[PDB]
RNA sequence: CCUCUAAGCACAACCUGCGGGAACCCGUACCGCAAACCGACACAGGUGGGCGGGUGCAAGAGCACUCAGGCGCGCGGGAGA
RNA sequence: CGAAUGCCGGCAUGAGUAACGAUAAAGAGGGUGAGAAUCCCUCUCGCCGUAAGCCCAAGGGUUCCUACGCAAUGGUCGUCAGCGUAGGGUUAGGCGGGACCUAAGGUGAAGCCGAAAGGCGUAGCCGAAGGGCAGCCGGUUAAUAUUCCGGCCCUUCCCGCA
RNA sequence: GAGCCGGUAGCGGGCGUGGAUCCCUGGAUGUCCGAAUGGGGGAACCCGGCCGGCGGGAACGCCGGUCACCGCGCGCGCGGGGGGAACCUGGGGAACUGAAACAUCUCAGUACCCAGAGGAGAGGAAAGAGAAAUCGACUCCCUGAGUAGCGGCGAGCGAAAGGGGACCAGCCUAAACCGUCCGGCUUGUCCGGGCGGGGUCGUGGGGCCCUCGGACCGAAUCCCCAGCCUAGCCGAAGCUGUUGGGAAGCAGCGCCAGAGAGGGUGAAAGCCCCGUAGGCGAAAGGUGGGGGGAUAGGUGAGGGUACCCGAGUACCCCGUGGUUCGUGGAGCCAUGGGGGAAUCUGGGCGGACCACCGCCUAAGGCUAAGUACUCCGGGUGACCGAUAGCGCACCAGUA
């Protein structure tokens, strides 16, 4: 069944992610069958919180190798919710 | 399927074959792709390493190393003779290994 | 998990109800979902404890299935 | 050039010969072919106009079955076919065939 | 988009004004007159659209010098047949 | 097998030879580093400027940013790079394309045609760099923004009131 | 039946006699594309209707279910669509080449294209063959035979009967006649369409009409089973000494053998390991051509009657195709065009035609095995052994 879990997947974990804690912005690595109106729900009905904004883009997986074989990491998609203000995700806060 | 083993660990075993001929201990392994065993203090080998965390110092380990099972024989342990591993049928009806040399059961 | 373990998880389950299973089902992927983030940290040395919830999660979906089967 | 609805004929394939000379028969030295090409031969389709169940009917028919189509109509009375469309009136009337 | 009526509907419906809420999928990096595109090459070739400043030369998207911006072209050093 | 301007491959000769891809151009200093004409900084000189500068679109598809590297690619050298490894980076109700429209053309209820395959065909559907539709300025990051932030505007749809 | 978390070690953590990994059969899940089918579409992308659920849910979005077209059958049901290495049948169908040029001819109805079918396909129960006064469906192999014949009688093409083998099997309908339900108008002894009965053959048979007589066959459909397939299991008999890195080598003394095929083990092992001869084995799916049982289905005789016995068909001519037959004396089989019958006193045939004598009984259909191929699995080779053998022994239809 699909549940809010499968919608969200990791967090994003970068400097540029942890800065955007501040202003409320929680970056995911989401599935990129999501929606930004799935995405939201995923959010809310996990994490107790009011979805204000969605800003969702695709990563594209890089291509790698083992020196004789090409191949791809796959790709990713990742959204960036806005939650209310005052709201906070304490998980990623964390740090 | 399966890879078949006449000897398993870690019942007691005679190296019929190699240099170790002769000697006797356990099995302290069964490696079924190789089709080999490891048993103790049999085939020791001096190998290097790395002056590691692990291996401060660096220096060589003595590491025991694996034979062809074609190379082990077990070692029954009624008359304590290395024997031809037969197979039982019980009444269980369970099958067990037995010495060949002597009806005896090996486990 | 361990297969006593696995064989009461059935034993469990099969008792359950689907709804019982649903939301069972839904608590287990929630508890996932915190494991997935404990390793994207590193922090999560019994790794192993995802392979089971899945296969948990797993063996549970199937028994709801069995039920609605019919 | 198509396909009879009723005796199922069809265009088959026959060879165009040229012969020259004069036969055996009138004492000749015999015919002698100077040129073999495929033709094909069609069936003498034409158009059967009918109305049945105050409906209008027509089959590509070859001029051979021509007196068929009428039989079948003439058969067809001992049905329901009212309300029904054309090509519903054509298809009860070819299982009759 | 405006307008005209037809069934239907005329407690609905549509127009205007205000109010709260709702607003999805893909693309977005970088090269792009070229070392990243077409030419087997980091190839003096080919490739659509826009901007394209200043002074002087009658004019100009010409010509020469120059701002911003960008370059000295991915072998050098000597020699003076 | 000794020959087929034979076939596959390996290795020689020409030979340290021509050449190293526009005659727009180079010089010194400082640093770096085992190692520098070839990388970074600085000053002087030269060169394009209806461009050899700045945007958009096709096409390429991670080549963009940063850290650690120089065996191989770079026509030399290389501590450099569009190269090797790893990590990070592309954020839209208003910019472009869709849930809007039609063009040539493509397909194609009805219907016509053909030995089979298939070929035609008003409507309708598909079809764009044409039509239509509501975002302008600035700041921010090493790397994205008319996309995030800020200020000031606007569009459509659902419900409710008048 | 003791190790496992694939090729794959390591970092980091687990599991297994409370029987794991692994192997075999059934089941569940099975995103997106693809016949692709809700609609579109530059395949794996994009956009909808309906019913039901989620979220604070009306707009927005996600989840489950359903919605393309065609045929057949009284809006709803069963079926079709596409793929498959060759093998098979049908609809079409060349050329180089050979003829030492070349057109008829050959290459050849082969290559190729298309539709279809299946584990096989086709063919098949005589309107046959053809001279035995005989044979007895069809298919395949041998033989008949490069015979008979065909042929710018050039190159070349090339049968059938009969005989010896493999396999073996025969059936259902249509029409006359009885009955029944429906619908047509031109009212019945009517015509027409369904269904059922009846009937199916060539010593001709069948119907109706009298008359005489009233159980043994048995499936190709169904059922049960053995048998087989897809994992498996038991499986006889050697130690020592010696050279050596290693024994399976040489020496000594023994043993098994329904097993001295082969492959492994540190080298050359009947008796060390995997195996070999000889035996065992299936809860579940599949198959089941052999065994047993059902069922649909099967069957008499003289006598008279002269209703039926498969239609634009047989038959004639015209244009072709197949057969060994290239217009030849040209029949037989098939049919595009024209004309156009009959129901046993019928009709087709026996190589133009006529007669005698004989064979057969068309214009509806079905039908096992023996036959063909080899993507697949297995056994085996006076087959190859990394320029060989498949294009690939290795991440190849890859770079
Ligand atoms: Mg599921
Ligand atoms: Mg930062
Ligand atoms: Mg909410
Ligand atoms: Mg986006
Ligand atoms: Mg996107
Ligand atoms: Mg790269
Ligand atoms: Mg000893
Ligand atoms: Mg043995
Ligand atoms: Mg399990
Ligand atoms: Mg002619
Ligand atoms: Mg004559
Ligand atoms: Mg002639
Ligand atoms: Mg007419
Ligand atoms: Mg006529
Ligand atoms: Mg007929
Ligand atoms: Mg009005
Ligand atoms: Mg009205
Ligand atoms: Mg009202
Ligand atoms: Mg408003
Ligand atoms: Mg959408
Ligand atoms: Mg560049
Ligand atoms: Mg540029
Ligand atoms: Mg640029
Ligand atoms: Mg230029
Ligand atoms: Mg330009
Ligand atoms: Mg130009
Ligand atoms: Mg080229
Ligand atoms: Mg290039
Ligand atoms: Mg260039
Ligand atoms: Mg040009
Ligand atoms: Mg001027
Ligand atoms: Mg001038
Ligand atoms: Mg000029
Ligand atoms: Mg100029
Ligand atoms: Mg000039
Ligand atoms: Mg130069
Ligand atoms: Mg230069
Ligand atoms: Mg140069
Ligand atoms: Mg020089
Ligand atoms: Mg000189
Ligand atoms: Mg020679
Ligand atoms: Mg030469
Ligand atoms: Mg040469
Ligand atoms: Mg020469
Ligand atoms: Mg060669
Ligand atoms: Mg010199
Ligand atoms: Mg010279
Ligand atoms: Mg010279
Ligand atoms: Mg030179
Ligand atoms: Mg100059
Ligand atoms: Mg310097
Ligand atoms: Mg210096
Ligand atoms: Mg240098
Ligand atoms: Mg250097
Ligand atoms: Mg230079
Ligand atoms: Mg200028
Ligand atoms: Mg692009
Ligand atoms: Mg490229
Ligand atoms: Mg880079
Ligand atoms: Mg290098
Ligand atoms: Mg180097
Ligand atoms: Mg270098
Ligand atoms: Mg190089
Ligand atoms: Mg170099
Ligand atoms: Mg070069
Ligand atoms: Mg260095
Ligand atoms: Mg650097
Ligand atoms: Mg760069
Ligand atoms: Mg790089
Ligand atoms: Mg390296
Ligand atoms: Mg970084
Ligand atoms: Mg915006
Ligand atoms: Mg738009
Ligand atoms: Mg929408
Ligand atoms: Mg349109
Ligand atoms: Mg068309
Ligand atoms: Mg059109
Ligand atoms: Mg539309
Ligand atoms: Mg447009
Ligand atoms: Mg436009
Ligand atoms: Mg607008
Ligand atoms: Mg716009
Ligand atoms: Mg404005
Ligand atoms: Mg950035
Ligand atoms: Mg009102
Ligand atoms: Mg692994
Ligand atoms: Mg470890
Ligand atoms: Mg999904
Ligand atoms: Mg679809
Ligand atoms: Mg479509
Ligand atoms: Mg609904
Ligand atoms: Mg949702
Ligand atoms: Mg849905
Ligand atoms: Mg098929
Ligand atoms: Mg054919
Ligand atoms: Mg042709
Ligand atoms: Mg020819
Ligand atoms: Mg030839
Ligand atoms: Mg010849
Ligand atoms: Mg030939
Ligand atoms: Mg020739
Ligand atoms: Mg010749
Ligand atoms: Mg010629
Ligand atoms: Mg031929
Ligand atoms: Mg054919
Ligand atoms: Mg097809
Ligand atoms: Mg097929
Ligand atoms: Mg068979
Ligand atoms: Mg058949
Ligand atoms: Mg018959
Ligand atoms: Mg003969
Ligand atoms: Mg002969
Ligand atoms: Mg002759
Ligand atoms: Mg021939
Ligand atoms: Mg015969
Ligand atoms: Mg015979
Ligand atoms: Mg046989
Ligand atoms: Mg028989
Ligand atoms: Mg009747
Ligand atoms: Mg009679
Ligand atoms: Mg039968
Ligand atoms: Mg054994
Ligand atoms: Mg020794
Ligand atoms: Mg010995
Ligand atoms: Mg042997
Ligand atoms: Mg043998
Ligand atoms: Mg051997
Ligand atoms: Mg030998
Ligand atoms: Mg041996
Ligand atoms: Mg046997
Ligand atoms: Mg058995
Ligand atoms: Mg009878
Ligand atoms: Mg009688
Ligand atoms: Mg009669
Ligand atoms: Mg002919
Ligand atoms: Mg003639
Ligand atoms: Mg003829
Ligand atoms: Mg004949
Ligand atoms: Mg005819
Ligand atoms: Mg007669
Ligand atoms: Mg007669
Ligand atoms: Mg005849
Ligand atoms: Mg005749
Ligand atoms: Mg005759
Ligand atoms: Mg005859
Ligand atoms: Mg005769
Ligand atoms: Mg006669
Ligand atoms: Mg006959
Ligand atoms: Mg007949
Ligand atoms: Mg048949
Ligand atoms: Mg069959
Ligand atoms: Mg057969
Ligand atoms: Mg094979
Ligand atoms: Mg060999
Ligand atoms: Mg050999
Ligand atoms: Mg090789
Ligand atoms: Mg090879
Ligand atoms: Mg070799
Ligand atoms: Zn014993």
């Amino acid at each position: 069944m699909k549940t809010a879990y499968d919608v969200i997947l990791a967090p994003v974990l970068s400097e540029k992610a942890y800065a955007g804690f501040a202003e409320g912005k929680y970056t995911f690595w989401v599935h990129p069958k999501a929606t930004k109106t799935e995405i939201k729900n995923a959010v809310e009905t996990a994490f107790k919180v009011k979805v204000v904004k969605v800003n969702t883009l695709h990563v594209r997986g890089k291509k790698k190798r083992l020196g004789r074989y090409l191949g791809k990491r796959p790709d990713r998609k990742k959204a960036i919710v806005q939650v209310a203000p005052g709201q906070k995700i304490e998980a990623l806060e964390g740090l | 399927m399966r890879v078949k083993m006449h000897v398993k660990k870690g019942d007691t075993v005679l190296v019929a074959s190699g240099k170790y001929k002769g000697r006797v201990g356990k099995v302290k392994e069964v490696l079924p792709k190789k089709y080999a065993v490891i048993v103790e203090g049999v085939n020791i080998v001096k190998k290097a390493v790395r002056v590691s965390p692990k291996y401060p110092q660096g220096g060589f380990i003595e590491k025991e190393a694996p034979l062809h099972a074609s190379k082990v024989r077990p070692i029954c342990p009624a008359c304590g003779k290395p024997t031809r591993v037969r197979k039982k049928f019980l009444e269980n009806g369970k099958k067990i290994r037995v010495c060949a040399k002597c009806g005896g059961a090996l486990d | 998990m361990k297969l006593s373990e696995v064989r009461k998880q059935l034993e469990e389950a099969r008792k359950l109800s689907p709804v019982e299973l649903e939301k069972l089902v839904r608590e287990k992927k929630r508890e996932l979902m915190e494991l997935r983030f404990q390793a994207s940290i590193g922090q999560l040395s019994q790794n192993h404890k995802i392979r089971d919830l899945k296969r948990q999660i797993a063996r549970l979906l199937t028994v709801l299935n069995e039920k609605r089967r019919q | 050039s198509k396909v009879c609805e009723i005796s199922g004929k069809r265009p088959i394939v026959a060879n165009s010969i040229q012969r020259r000379g004069k036969a055996k028969r009138e004492g000749g030295v015999g015919k002698k072919t100077t040129g073999i090409s495929k033709r094909r031969q069609y069936p003498n389709l034409q158009k059967v106009r009918v109305r049945v169940a105050g409906q209008e009917i027509t089959f590509r028919v070859a001029a051979s079955h021509i007196p068929k189509v009428y039989e079948l109509v003439e058969r067809a009375k001992g049905l329901k076919l009212e309300g029904l469309s054309p090509k519903e009136i054509k298809k009860e009337l070819l299982k009759l065939l």
